[PDB]
């Protein structure tokens, strides 16, 4: 029980696909992450690509 | 100005005792504050421990800066002062 | 205020075990018992009854302090023999002369009494 | 039948087929993760001693898998080098670690001022400590070295 | 009072190298003189290029440097010592470096001392 | 990782992944060039050498080895029964216990050979 509010969504009063798409949207931004390289200490490893 | 050039260095090229144990310190205390480790740790978990081993492989990254009495200074990296 | 129990001298604790043995790797066929809460009224007898012994080549003990009660033991044993075994052999050995004692001192008790 | 010396074959070790003849022959000792990896796995070193009048010759090899068919090489094994890893263990005459180094010399090559690892200690090996900048210990660590394998070979009556 | 222990760094070698038995040595004269020589003027007390700092750093070494001369001498060497090659390269290296550990650490509050 | 896995092996350090599986695989990778039926040459001259070879000594079955450029730590096992049979190829994966063709594991390149003849003996 989120929606608590009787907010009139009529199709013709609401504009239902902005909403729509700006809440995808933001659902498409909560989905952000985080990430870094990774650091080994060995003698036969290098930080390098498969080409390199 | 107060810098002096890599080239003309006159000061000793050993770590002292005071520099050894002030980075040591330091360094205990950056990785006691969840700083990233350049060596491989076994199974060590002390600070001060981690902090050695990495003084005995020269993978500290600090650098000493010497003064002299006049004002001007040396800068020494921890990876090119030798360490007993 | 900073004076232990007394009966921490005998009574062993529910998590600490009386018995714990380890291997000496630096010379073969070698363990080290650790002996909790006891002294040297245990460790003397099983250490001079040991070294009776033709196949136990090394025994000793130490009490590392004598504020805590317990002692430590080196025992080594030829090739043969395991070291766990000569312990065990001690012990009963033990026993059974302290059984012949107690029954000729009972016997020569009733007798002179 | 020359003696045979057993290298550890782990990446880490200090002494290497690369740079195990220049050290224990020649006295200096090079870095061997510098030096490139050797495709042999036998090599043949010469020792010269006071204790006796010809030098020695002695095999060294690094993996005893091709090497060890018979029983009877495991009489001519004279020194083992190990980096404290059990897994070295696994086709050798003893598997165990502990009673190959009562029945067998080991030793355990570290820089200066690096911690002893947990299983060294616990087995009967020999220390023997390089250091990483002054170069005129190497020879008395090799002394070292050659004067524990020398005592083991008086020690078996070795004809040479 | 001098640094630098020349006795037991040379009952070192001939315990270290089996410097006993009447076999003759490798160790030719001119390496001798040519490594005495140079240990003489590797005696780093202070780091310079300036006449000002190298008349300072032999005047600092004059009477561990007259030490070392009377120490290592080449009849001495050869007979009393008996020295070989591989003894006297370690012989030089290990007085080189004892003397660099020898110096006194900037930062040392000698006042107080 | 206190363990690594390649395919079905574990191991429990980088070094001793090295050493056992490695170096092995280098191993039977040199053996499997020495080896006399052996070609580094393209696909396509190795196929030319076979059909040349097989037409010129027709009363025999001819089979080579070759890298698999397209599939690496591979082989390409091609033999030509007679000139009348298409060439077949084989794959053969280079394992730290020896090669492995048709799921058998063949410790070195004479059994490899011997347990090629036999598998087409028997399916013949």
């Amino acid at each position: 029980q989120v929606a608590g509010l009787n907010v009139n969504r009529n199709p013709k009063f609401w504009d239902i696909e902005s909403e729509n798409r700006d809440r995808q949207e933001e659902i498409d931004k909560q989905r952000e992450e985080s990430r870094e390289s990774r650091v080994i200490k060995h003698p036969f490893f290098h930080n390098m690509k498969s080409k390199e | 100005e107060l810098a002096i050039l890599k080239e003309e260095r006159t000061t000793t090229p050993y770590l002292t005792k005071y520099e050894r144990a002030r980075i040591l310190g330091t360094r205990a205390l950056q990785i006691s504050m969840n700083a990233p480790v350049l060596v491989d740790i076994e199974g060590e978990t002390d600070p001060l421990q981690i902090a050695m081993k990495e003084l005995s492989q020269r993978k500290i990254p600090l650098v000493i800066r010497r003064y002299l009495p006049d004002g001007s200074y040396e800068d020494w990296g921890c990876d090119e002062l030798i360490v007993d | 205020m900073n004076a232990p129990d007394r009966f921490e001298l005998f009574i062993l604790p529910d998590d600490v075990p009386k018995l714990k043995i380890t291997p000496d790797s630096r010379v073969p066929n070698c363990i080290i018992i650790k002996f909790e809460r006891e002294d040297h009224t245990l460790a003397n007898l099983l250490r001079e009854e040991l070294a009776l012994y033709p196949d136990v080549t090394f025994v000793a003990y130490k009490v590392e302090h004598p504020l805590f009660a317990n002692f430590v033991m080196r025992l080594q044993t030829e090739e043969g023999t395991r070291p766990k075994q000569a312990l065990e052999r001690a012990c009963a050995s033990i026993i059974n002369k302290l059984k012949t004692l107690d029954h000729k001192f009972n016997e020569e008790w009733n007798i002179k009494n | 039948k020359e003696p045979i010396i057993v290298l550890s074959p782990a990446a880490s070790s200090l002494v290497r087929m690369s740079n195990v003849k220049e050290f224990l022959q020649e006295g200096k000792f090079l870095d061997p993760s510098k030096e490139p990896a050797s495709s042999s796995n036998l090599l043949a070193i010469q020792r010269k001693s006071s204790r006796f009048k010809t030098p020695i010759k002695l095999l060294v090899v690094d993996n005893v898998e091709k090497l060890f068919t018979k029983s009877e090489y495991w009489d001519r094994v004279v020194a083992i080098v190990t980096t404290g890893k059990d897994w070295q263990f696994k086709n050798y005459k003893y598997k165990d670690p502990q009673i190959l180094f009562q029945k067998f010399n080991g030793f355990y090559f570290k820089y200066k001022g690096d911690a002893v690892p947990a299983s060294v200690k616990s087995w009967n090996v020999k220390v023997l400590d390089i250091d990483r900048v002054e170069r005129f210990s190497d020879r008395q660590v090799v002394e070292q070295f050659w004067d524990t394998v020398e005592n083991t070979l008086v020690a078996k009556r070795y004809k040479s | 009072p001098l640094p630098v222990n020349l006795r037991r760094i040379i009952q070192n070698a001939q315990q270290i190298f089996h410097l006993d038995r009447a076999k003759a040595s490798d160790l030719t004269i001119p390496e001798i003189i040519h490594g005495v020589r140079d240990l003489c003027k590797k005696l780093f007390v202070l780091r310079g290029e300036n006449e000002l700092i190298k008349e300072a750093q032999q005047n600092a070494t004059s009477l561990f440097q007259c030490l070392v001369r009377a120490r290592l001498a080449t009849r001495r060497i050869l007979e009393e010592f008996r020295l070989n090659r591989d003894a006297f390269e370690w012989v030089l290296g290990t007085i080189e470096a004892q003397f660099q550990r020898s110096l006194v650490h900037p930062g040392e509050m000698v006042g107080v001392i | 990782g206190r363990v690594l896995l390649v395919g079905k092996y574990r191991y429990h350090d980088l070094d001793e992944l090295l050493v056992e599986y490695v170096n092995n695989v280098a191993n039977k990778v040199e053996l499997m060039v020495s080896h006399d039926k052996f070609m580094s040459d393209s696909l396509d001259y190795v196929k030319e050498w076979l059909e040349r070879y097989s037409k010129a000594n027709g009363n025999r079955s001819h089979y080579i080895f070759t890298f698999n450029r397209k599939a690496p730590g591979w082989f390409f096992l091609l033999f030509k029964l007679n000139p009348t049979s298409e060439i077949k190829i084989w794959n053969v994966k280079a394992l730290p216990d020896g090669y492995l063709l048709a799921n058998n594991v063949y410790p070195d390149t004479n059994s490899l050979c011997n347990g090629f003849k036999t598998l087409m003996s028997s399916r013949r």
